[PDB]
């Protein structure tokens, strides 16, 4: 112990400024956003502004969300899905303008490391989708209703949620046609949500 | 580049107080120790005091303890009262960082010009002058009262130069290691209580008094000091 | 289109054929003499003494 | 030879002391070998401490009424075990209400307890609770003589500061705690009476009456004798009906020591599942 | 034509296949029969190094057997100092995914990388005190996996765009490419002579390549799914892969096909990292079911258990001079075996 001293100092140090910055960057609330290629991912990401993961960070109602997007990754899913186990939440958007994001659903829905994370559902393009029925059945051969608006996309949202399996997750809704910027509220009220119901099941009071 | 300059030296009355300050640029300042280090016009070097990285700890000599004190932007301080005849020399500037691997006593400042109106390991250098001519190769020997060889298996030998006119630089630390930029010429030894540093093809501005410090436990004393003069 | 990857293969392929291979016999045995001649300086599969051992 | 109702006491106690100090130990092991510290489990730690030390005391206290007086020790003994008894009973009942109020905090301020909530903050809480706890014990230990007048020591001890310590004890141990606690759980249920609490409002208002129940029972007739034999001159036949029961009615409340690790720690599932993996080692 | 073409592959195939089992003259199982076995081996914990908040990815250990280096998905890479169990660096990361880490050889670099597709490199030794970015490289399309140091002035980096590029540190450019594999490329090791280096994709392959001309040389085949991790028997002469179907599997070099297989009825989970020992006699091999094991490397039987993790093992490395043995788990736990 001639000068080993000085050595276990600045390792204390060091030990006590990591713990200080861990604690401290832990406050932020992560997401994921997921869905086909120009679903409707590209108009809310730019309502709200601001090829690897980009991210993006902006504080709203003293609440700092944080959110990531990996439509850049051209590979298989099951090499790096396993990096985002911690996140708050899943945000999903769908586009009712045409199976291909029915199957995606409910491939997350039913992995493994995502039992416990909620899903948020956007729909867009409903007038669209309205013009299109007007100019349904074939994206729904199977289909046993009248082609009309309300009942073709009210069976389309039960279709969605006919995919869950495990009861511990919640799946929501909200309708759009890609011209509104009231997402964020919807937002946050599902997250905080979440929140409470992950903080009093890890109390186990829940 | 990397530079300490360092002002607050003059004529003192005896009895009076002074401020001197080690201004430091070019580096990460706040992490790392800084020591003070003095010479005598004409007596070899000596210790004065030393400070750690976050003000921890603090050490002093034992003829300055309570009369000067060394506090810390990028701005080193060391107060300085009570002045009396013994306090004239030009003291330095040291940093040095200290982990595994790591090369303490590594940059010295300028100095300040200041004028005024047992349980310590001793070390002997019995050759106080040596007369040699150039191109020959020489040989310095440094001796102690305690052995320096530690159960971790590490030495806490140090040698420095100092040219005519300049200020002292590291050139073998831990006994055995060579400080970065030092030509490989230049080879140091020994084992327990003999050390011996070997120079070989010595050039003309080789010339200088080489010093022999140990680290082992504080305070820190310097040898007497061999001049390779030519 | 696909003509080039077709031909990158066969040119593969006869480079791959064209190496010189040993009966397994030979390899074993260099595995087992290297494996019994430095059984010496292994100190995981020999339980290294507490005075000799920096970890302790 | 034996009291009947100290002979139960006595076989309870035991059955008590074995329970608790077997269902003490494991949990702290298990949270100091395989847990972390979480924010939401350094409370289970604490209380999980508290009983545990509890327990340990409650054999030498068994062995004070085996022996039925005859006190052996010196005065420091007779100064120091009730006291830390004490100080160990309130810091239990302090932490429960404390929890109570973090798990009504968690749901009627969401967004303060997003950004302000740390380990440091539990830490500090819990801090003070114990150093409330010692500050409710000290004055016992104030007023500690062995006296003897006789062949054999006989530790013993209408005036005031009697009434003080006992209204305090009445008031500090049984009107906040209440309160507190029937509040948070009244809060918390009517909260989660709104919306898609379909699943929970089962478990959570049987958790609640469950362990509000088990506090009362556990600590209602241990007051309730303390403020009826000061209060009431003794040497009655309500003074017997008074004193009789006093030796077996701190054996629920030492009892609510050992209950409390099944109704607050082993209600986690996940706890559940590592206890279960962990008892195989 | 395309049939003359699809024929002539067939007759090459043809050619490897009866080439590969002319020279299986005898098996490895029927030579070490006679050879005694190694009894049981146990290990006990020497040290734990608790400094990490997240799931750990990657440990590499020092030239000198001295020094450690971990890297996790919090942002930061520190520096371990075995014989003590003190930090001695900290090295903050512009990007969280960090799924690799390299140290070199002569002790003066540290490099990263990820999901963001690009390799660092650090610099230890600096005249001011700090680690500072001396370079970024770039021009990978996908995720970086894995990456060593050959020298201090040059490094091999295997990506998830079904490539392997060997770079330069200096200027920061691609010297040379190596193409031939079909799915993600997820393991990475370069010989001792480090003039030869193998890897295996997410295809059940693995190629072996060579530095200086840049072309392959064999294809080795014989697993079911993705091989997730690979390694060199110290002599130089064969390395052992172990794939996603639970079973580790020994190739030889010269022989131009496997020797012996590695499975146990009761595991399994698939494996994520292999090692050997200093003599080439233990395979110690990580495993997804929360334990490690130790394989005897000559008679396939197994020979301990290094159990005691909370989480699968993501990392495992012996020394340079084979005393200790270092594993880091997704607990956020690292400990020094013995
Ligand atoms: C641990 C313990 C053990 C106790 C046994 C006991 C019997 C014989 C001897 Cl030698 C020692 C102990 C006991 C039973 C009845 C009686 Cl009258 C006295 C003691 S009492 C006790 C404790 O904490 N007591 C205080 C609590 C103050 C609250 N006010 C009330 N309870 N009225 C108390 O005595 O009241």
């Amino acid at each position: 112990s001639a000068e080993e001293r000085a050595a276990l100092e600045r390792s204390k140090a060091i030990e006590k400024n990591l713990k200080e910055d861990g604690i401290s960057a832990a406050k932020d609330v992560k997401l994921l956003l997921l869905g086909a290629d120009n679903s409707g991912k590209s108009t809310i990401v730019k309502q709200m502004k601001i090829t690897g993961i980009v991210e993006t960070h902006f504080t709203f109602k003293n609440l700092h969300f944080r959110l990531f997007d990996v439509g850049g990754q051209r590979s298989e899913r099951k090499k790096w899905i396993h990096c985002f186990e911690d996140v708050t939440a899943i945000i999903f958007c769908v586009d009712l303008s045409d199976h291909e994001s029915l199957m995606l659903f409910d491939s997350i829905c039913n992995n493994k490391f995502f039992i416990d994370t909620s899903i948020i559902l956007f729909l867009n393009k409903k007038d669209l989708f309205g013009e299109k029925i007007k100019k349904l059945t074939i994206c729904f051969p199977e289909y046993t209703g009248p082609n009309t608006y309300e009942d073709a996309a009210a069976y389309i949202q039960a279709q969605f949620e006919s995919k869950n399996r495990s009861p511990n997750k919640e799946i929501y809704c909200h309708m759009t046609c890609a011209t509104d910027t009231n997402n964020a509220q919807v937002i946050f009220d599902a997250v905080t949500d979440i929140i409470i119901a992950n903080n009093l099941r890890g109390c186990g009071l829940y | 580049d990397v530079q300490l300059v360092e002002s607050g030296g003059g004529l003192v009355q005896p009895g009076g107080s002074r401020k001197l300050s080690c201004s430091a640029s070019g580096f990460a300042f706040s992490s790392f120790g800084m020591h003070w280090v003095r010479q005598a016009p004409e007596k070899g070097l000596e210790w004065v005091a030393y400070i750690s990285s976050g003000s921890g700890t603090i050490y002093y000599a034992d003829t300055v303890k309570g009369r000067f004190t060394i506090s810390r932007k990028n701005t080193l301080f060391l107060q300085m009262t009570s002045l009396r005849s013994e306090d004239t020399a030009m003291y330095y500037c040291v940093r040095s960082i200290y982990y595994y691997g790591s090369s303490p006593f590594d940059f010295w400042g300028q100095g300040t010009t200041l004028t005024v109106s047992g349980s310590d390991i001793v070390m002997t250098q019995a050759t106080s002058s040596v007369p040699v001519t150039p191109g020959e190769s020489v040989s310095i020997s440094c001796r102690s009262s305690k052995s320096l060889l530690h159960s971790n298996g590490n030495t806490y030998l140090y040698w420095f130069l100092q040219r005519p006119g300049q200020s002292p630089q590291l050139l073998i630390y831990r006994m055995s290691n060579l400080a970065s930029g030092v030509p490989d010429r230049f080879s140091g030894s020994g084992s327990g209580t003999a050390f011996t540093l070997t120079i070989s093809r010595l050039e003309a501005e080789d010339v200088g008094v080489y010093y022999c410090m140990q680290h082992l436990e504080y305070p820190l004393t310097f040898g007497a000091g061999t001049k390779l003069e030519l | 289109a696909s003509i080039a990857q077709a031909r990158k293969l066969v040119e593969q392929l006869k480079m791959e054929a064209n190496i010189d291979r040993i009966k397994v016999s030979k390899a074993a045995a260099d595995l087992m003499a290297y494996c019994e001649a430095h059984a010496k300086e292994d100190p995981l599969l020999t339980p290294v003494p507490a005075s000799e051992n920096p970890f302790r | 030879l034996f009291q009947p109702q100290d002979i139960a006491s006595m076989v309870i106690l035991g059955l008590t002391c074995l329970l608790g100090l077997l269902g003490n130990g494991l949990v702290l092991w298990v949270a100091g070998v395989k847990m972390k510290t979480t924010v939401n489990t350094v409370w289970f730690l604490h209380l999980t401490l508290a009983d545990f030390l509890c327990c340990l005391s409650l054999p030498f206290s068994l062995a004070h009424l085996i022996l039925q007086g005859h006190w052996p020790y010196g005065l420091f003994l007779c100064k120091l075990i009730p006291s830390i008894i004490i100080l160990n009973m309130f810091a239990s009942v302090f932490l429960l209400t404390a929890i109570s109020l973090d798990r009504c905090l968690i749901v009627h301020k969401p967004i303060w307890c997003q950004n302000h909530r740390n380990v440091r903050t539990a830490f500090a809480i819990c801090g003070c609770v114990w150093v409330v706890a010692f500050v409710m014990c000290v004055p016992v230990f104030v007023y500690r003589d062995l006296f003897i007048m006789d062949n054999r020591s006989i530790c013993r001890y209408v005036p005031t500061p009697l009434m003080a310590i006992t209204i305090t004890r009445l008031v500090v141990g049984f009107l906040v705690p209440f309160f507190i606690m029937v509040i948070c759980y009244s809060l918390i249920v009517f909260r989660m009476r709104k919306t898609n609490f379909t699943k929970s409002r089962n478990k959570t208002f049987r958790v609640a009456v469950a362990v509000v129940t088990v506090f009362f029972i556990c600590w209602t007739p241990y007051h309730l004798v303390g403020v009826l034999l000061l209060i009431t001159d003794p040497e009655s036949s309500l003074g017997e009906a008074v004193m009789s029961w006093d030796h077996m009615s701190i054996a629920l409340a030492s009892a609510n020591s050992c209950f409390n690790p099944f109704l607050y720690a082993l209600l986690g599932k996940d706890f559940r599942k590592k206890a279960r993996q962990s008892i195989k080692g | 034509e395309l049939d003359q073409l699809r024929q002539e592959a067939e007759q090459l195939k043809n050619q490897i296949r009866d080439a590969r089992k002319a020279c299986a003259d005898a098996t490895l199982s029927q030579i070490t029969n006679n050879i005694d076995p190694v009894g049981r081996i146990q290990m006990r914990t020497r040290r734990t190094l608790r400094g990490h908040l997240a799931k750990i990815y990657a440990m590499h250990w020092g030239t000198d057997s001295r020094l450690l280096v971990s890297a996790s998905q919090d942002g930061k890479l520190i520096i371990w100092d075995s014989y003590t169990t003190n930090k001695v660096h900290a090295i903050p990361l512009r990007s969280s995914w960090v799924m690799t880490c390299a140290y070199a050889p002569s002790g003066n670099y540290v490099a990263c990388g990820g999901l963001d597709n690009i390799c660092s490199i650090y610099n230890l030794k600096t005249r001011e005190g700090n680690v500072r970015v001396s370079r970024e490289l770039a021009g990978h399309t996908g995720y970086l996996s894995c990456c060593r140091f050959l020298d201090d002035n040059q490094i091999v980096t295997s990506s998830g765009d079904t490539t392997c590029a060997l770079w330069d540190i200096e200027t920061g450019q691609q010297t040379t490419t190596f193409t031939g594999h079909t799915g993600d490329v997820m393991s990475l090791s370069l010989a001792p002579d480090t003039r030869l280096f193998v890897s295996g994709a997410c295809d059940a392959s693995a190629k072996l390549w060579d530095v200086r001309e840049g072309m392959c040389r064999q294809t080795f085949t014989g697993h079911e799914s993705d091989i997730n991790a690979i390694c060199f028997f110290p002599n130089g002469n064969a390395f052992a892969t172990g794939s996603d179907d639970a079973t580790c599997r020994l190739f030889d070099l010269r022989a131009d096909q496997e020797l012996m297989t590695y499975s146990h009825d009761n595991i399994i989970c698939g494996i994520t990292s292999v090692s050997f020992s200093k003599s080439g006699r233990l395979l110690l091999a990580g495993y997804d079911d929360f334990n490690c094991n130790v394989w005897d490397a000559l008679k396939a039987d197994r020979a301990g258990v290094l159990a005691g993790h909370d989480n699968r093992v993501s990392c495992l490395g012996v020394t340079d001079d084979g005393m200790a043995v270092a594993t880091g788990s997704w607990d956020s736990f690292l400990k020094i075996w013995n």
